[PDB]
């Protein structure tokens, strides 16, 4: 079901000592890699600095996200005008059944989407006036359609399915949260209930009350994450004062073989 | 003759055919399953049978390179399966095998070969034979895309020739598996070999190669003249070119018929030549590839004679400079069977620059009087970087030695990345191995053979991804010069270091499953990301925090619950190593 | 409601205007939906400053009709300069097209 | 295309005054990228705040994560503090310790 995601990004006028350009790499929800204009090199983040990795992966990374920088710097020649810009684009692929991968390849200028590309026609499409000046920047070009085709269809699932055999141990890391519940007198005849889950992954998980073993739904639900690829999570709820014993909360998670019920 | 496949086929035999063909789709399309080739080979085959026949039927006139290119195109999907290389059925010849040319080992990077068991192999040849053959071409052919194609052929009679002595052992692996795993051994080395042998022509101009093969069979044939190795110079080129550039159906033949050369004037060229010429197509091939040197003539006079005292000196060299280098690598070459080729290449290099500058002069021979001193340093500097290596690698181990220039070549190019640095010290380091068991005389020369192509390597591959501006001049500037640049190289203080973080030492528990083959990569991978943190770190330091390491892997594994000492001491590690080196 | 594709036609000056020194190159902008939308001129890459742009009116089919009249000297448009109207609308394709102008 | 920031603030492990651990502070949901972030100690601010880098969402709003390791004492009071483009003036997000 995992995903290998670019983040790229690249804005017009970067405060001084700022990267005019950035990428981050995802395997599902994990930081692997990790690329700027000032550095001008793809390294890998966090435990993958430890990938039983093979020579060439990382400056191959490196090879086709400097075609990325390229064609993002390249795109504010195309937009003309003055006021700053954000150019933002996702690309990735995704496995499927039959040994099969399935592409992802949009973009955002100044926070919303309006450009993609089609793998069918090998052409970058959209059609905002923006989106038709970048397009055509582009289309136009050293055979830029057949690289990004490459690394669409070739690179990104070839390499998706290298990161899953060597770094099963990254992806199938488990851990399961440690939780407290904790009541907090907040207005003239009310408490706020607050459960909260700590250090936990996969992020995937479910928080939900109960009163008197009846459910309460849930309230604010919070989602976060910590310094170490771990998750935070918290769920709160309005409640009489005076009432809070009665409450308990109920936590779902892959890191544990059934639900755990937390007393207050 | 009308038909050039009709040609090869009659000359090449059938069998010999059927299998260059199918080396040759194995290194265009490395991933296309071997049943598909077969077809392919099966079917291409057949149209030449038809050719053999009546050399004037349907496209029999046409080029290698329009037929196995027609067909490779039948293979749309390429792009799904292989990348940048549909975008080569796109355009029309000569333009389209140049493309699938330089569309070759893009991707290095395939699955491993885990063997078969003994017994099963054993099976599967006694029963299907023809195909388990064919299978070890594909196999190696794909993964080794440059691969001498008549040279595999002989690997391909010597893997038959070990299930043939020994399927019919009771302890069949004690029999088998030394063999093979030889012959695996001396097809690394010779695809790597080779690969050099193609960069040179290719990247480097056959003027560059024709002057290597000179020095080198001038070391070989010492007693052979002038214009004996000249000729055989010459059809080594064309051979190899022909290899180089795909056309293995031509430059086998074209082998062979060198062989055969070679044998019939055996008189002029060497007299270790009678044991070789009395041997079977195949062997006869590799033998004489791979023989001893003959030994040198009586009385041979001073290079100083011809190349400095004679007053013909700037004459001779206007009037043929590639000839007239080309006596002087011969003469010097013939005298020195303990220098490398690469060495007498650069002396001839610094020869060349003399005369060119010296001719020019107003006095030309007071100009060039002295011109032997210059190959004093020359000489020097390399027998005193192999002497100083080997004595490193005996007080130190295999391993120990890896690592100490794993350093050293961190420092010079950190830039590269992690993996790709710690393979390429592996490598050099097996220089060890290989050239300092040798005695004295022999080290250097075993040494900056064995460099030279996997420093080519690193070349050949960096070329498709480069990374490191350092990497590229050395590649680039001079072929003849890569090694001495690479060992020139000062410490990189443009690198902006990598920082530390808590998370910059995060394992899962996962290590300790680990062999040790397995944790000694990781080790060294670990070294090469510090040096990384901290470039002018001194090996004082670098072993403290290495300690460290150890320290902690070997702590954590043996612990009741492993996670929470990574999780714990995994920042603790980082503290340490801030201290430990500065910052 | 459903917009309509707008429809852009160029129109040059007319006979009886050109013996004058003065031009009116025409802009119609028919068959779209709705009101909303932008019209520019622009020539030889670079945009025009002398014109005005009635607003629009609804045609009896439904869809609304708008004209602009972008003046320019005489000689300019003889030396053939390519002038281009610029439209922009919410169901143009890519929301913007222009057409082209000239000596014919 | 403007958008601003969704502050918080909480511990990687559970509070235990006394006992190491991990500050963070997300702040997410935010356009365009700049955005300074500071963590305070008893209204001051920290010097050895680490960040990780810069990222967006699913919906091209960007989110950064903020943290500091430190040994929490009953009396010790911190917050997080952002300032963007779009806020009037810095705003400041307390760190409620049960959440």
């Amino acid at each position: 079901h995992l995903s290998l995601l670019y983040h790229l990004t690249a804005v017009s006028s970067p405060a001084p000592g700022t990267p005019a350009f950035w990428v981050s790499g995802w395997l599902g929800p994990q930081q692997y890699l990790s690329y700027n204009s000032l550095r001008g090199e793809a390294e890998p983040c966090g435990a993958w600095v430890w990938e039983n990795q093979v020579s060439w992966y990382w400056e191959k990374e490196t090879t086709d996200l400097r075609i990325k920088e390229k064609l993002f710097l390249e795109a504010f020649k195309a937009l003309g005008g003055k006021g700053p810009y954000t150019l933002q684009g996702l690309l990735g692929c995704e496995l499927g059944p039959d040994n099969t991968s399935v592409p992802t390849a949009k973009f955002a200028l100044n926070g919303e989407e309006f450009m993609n590309f089609d793998l069918k026609q090998g052409t970058w499409g959209g059609d905002w006036p923006e989106a038709l000046a970048i397009s055509q920047r582009w289309q136009q070009q050293d055979k830029a359609a057949n690289k990004e085709l490459t690394f669409l269809l070739f690179s990104c699932p070839h390499r998706l399915r290298e990161h899953l055999e060597r770094g099963r141990g990254n992806l199938e890391w488990k851990e399961p949260p440690s939780m407290r519940l904790k009541a907090r007198p907040s207005s003239p005849g009310f408490s706020v209930l607050t459960c909260s889950a700590f250090s936990f992954y996969p992020p995937e998980l479910q928080l939900r009350f109960l009163r008197n073993g009846l459910a309460a739904g849930t309230g604010q639900g919070d989602f976060g994450p910590n310094s170490d690829g771990s998750f935070h999570a918290s769920s709160s709820l309005t409640v009489k004062s005076g009432d809070e014993h009665h409450y308990c909360c109920i936590v779902q998670h892959a890191g544990l073989a059934q639900p755990l019920r937390v007393e207050l | 003759h009308k038909s050039e496949v009709a040609h090869r086929f009659k000359d090449l035999g059938e069998e010999n055919f059927k299998a260059l063909v199918l080396i040759a789709f194995a290194q265009y399309l490395q991933q296309c399953p071997f049943e598909d080739h077969v077809k392919l080979v099966n079917e291409v085959t057949e149209f030449a049978k038809t050719c053999v026949a009546d050399e004037s039927a349907e496209n029999c006139d046409k080029s290698l390179h329009t037929l196995f290119g027609d067909k490779l195109c039948t293979v749309a999907t390429l792009r799904e399966t292989y990348g940048e290389m549909a975008d080569c059925c796109a355009k029309q010849e000569p333009e389209r095998n140049e493309c699938f040319l330089q569309h070759k080992d893009d991707n290095p990077n395939l699955p491993r070969l885990v063997r078969p068991e003994v017994d099963v192999m054993c099976t599967a040849f006694h029963d299907n034979e023809e195909t388990f053959l064919k299978k070890y071409l594909y196999e190696i052919a794909r993964r080794h895309p440059y691969f001498y194609a008549p040279e595999l052929l002989f690997f391909a009679k010597r893997y038959k020739a070990a299930f043939t002595e020994c399927c019919q052992a009771a302890d069949k692996a004690a029999c088998l598996l030394p063999k093979l795993d030889e012959l695996r051994d001396e097809g690394k080395a010779s695809s790597a070999k080779q690969r050099l042998k193609c960069a040179s022509l290719q990247k480097f101009g056959e003027r560059a190669f024709k002057a290597w093969a000179v020095a080198r069979l001038s070391q070989r044939f010492p007693k052979a003249e002038f214009a004996e190795v000249s000729k055989l110079v010459t059809d080594l080129t064309k051979v190899h070119t022909e290899c180089c550039h795909g056309d293995l159906l031509e430059c086998a033949d074209d082998r062979a018929d060198l062989a055969k050369y070679i044998c019939e004037n055996q008189d002029s060229i060497s007299s270790k030549l009678k044991e070789c010429c009395e041997k079977p197509l195949l062997e006869k091939s590799h033998c004489i590839a791979e023989v001893e040197n003959d030994e040198m003539p009586a009385d041979l006079p001073s290079l100083a004679a011809d190349f400095v005292e004679s007053k013909d000196v700037c004459k001779n060299y206007a009037e043929a400079k590639d000839v007239f280098l080309g006596m002087f690598l011969y003469e010097y070459a013939r005298r020195h069977p303990d220098y490398s080729v690469v060495l007498l290449l650069r002396l001839a290099k610094t020869y060349e620059t003399t005369l060119e500058k010296c001719c020019a002069a107003a006095d030309p021979h007071e100009c060039y009087a002295k011109v032997f001193d210059e190959f004093k340093p020359l000489v020097e500097e390399p027998q005193n970087l192999i002497k100083q290596n080997c004595e490193l690698f005996e007080q130190l181990g295999e391993y120990k030695f890896q690592n100490a220039l794993l350093v050293r070549y961190t420092k010079k190019v950190p830039q590269v990345s992690t993996p790709t640095l710690v393979e390429v010290s592996r490598n050099l380091g097996k220089v060890g191995s290989k050239c300092c068991k040798h005695p004295e005389a022999k080290r250097m020369p075993c040494a900056e053979d064995y460099l030279s192509v996997v420093l080519n390597q690193l070349c050949v591959l960096h070329e498709k991804t480069p990374v490191s501006d350092r990497v590229t001049k050395c590649c680039t500037e001079s072929l003849v010069n890569r090694r001495p640049c690479f060992s020139a190289l000062e410490v990189d203080e443009t690198y902006v270091p990598k920082e530390f973080n808590a998370e910059t030492f995060t394992f899962h528990a996962d290590i300790c499953t680990l062999s040790e083959k397995e944790r000694q990569i990781k080790k060294q991978t670990a070294l090469v990301e510090l040096v990384k943190h901290k470039p002018k770190a001194t090996k004082e330091q670098l072993k403290a925090v290495m300690d460290d390491f150890a320290a902690f892997v070997e702590k954590c594994c043996k612990a009741d619950d492993k996670e929470t000492c990574f999780a714990e001491e995994g920042k603790k590690l980082v503290a340490a190593s801030q201290a430990a080196l500065g910052l | 409601g459903q917009p309509r594709e707008p429809q852009v036609y160029t129109l040059p000056p007319s006979r009886d205007e050109l013996t004058k020194n003065q031009v009116s190159l025409t802009c119609l902008v028919k068959g779209f939906y709705p009101s909303d939308i932008a019209v520019e001129w622009e020539s030889n890459g670079q945009p025009e400053n002398n014109y005005k742009t009635t607003p629009p009116v609804l045609d009896s089919d439904g869809s609304f009709f708008l004209y602009s009249k972008l003046t320019v000297d005489k000689s300019r448009w003889q030396q053939g300069n390519v002038f281009s109207c610029s439209v922009m609308h919410e169901a143009l394709h890519n929301h913007y097209t222009q057409k082209s102008l000239s000596l014919s | 295309i403007q958008r601003t920031p969704k502050i918080q603030v909480y511990s990687r492990h559970p509070a235990e005054n006394g006992k190491s651990n991990f500050l963070n502070c997300y702040v997410s949901g935010f356009h365009p990228s700049d955005i300074e972030v500071d963590l305070l100690k008893n209204g001051e601010r920290i010097e050895k705040v680490e960040h990780s880098d810069l990222s967006f969402s699913k919906d091209w709003s960007f989110y950064l994560l903020y943290y500091t390791e430190f040994t929490p004492t009953e009396k010790d009071e911190y917050a997080c503090r952002v300032n963007h483009v779009t806020l009037s003036q810095p705003k400041i997000v307390k760190w409620d310790r049960d959440m």
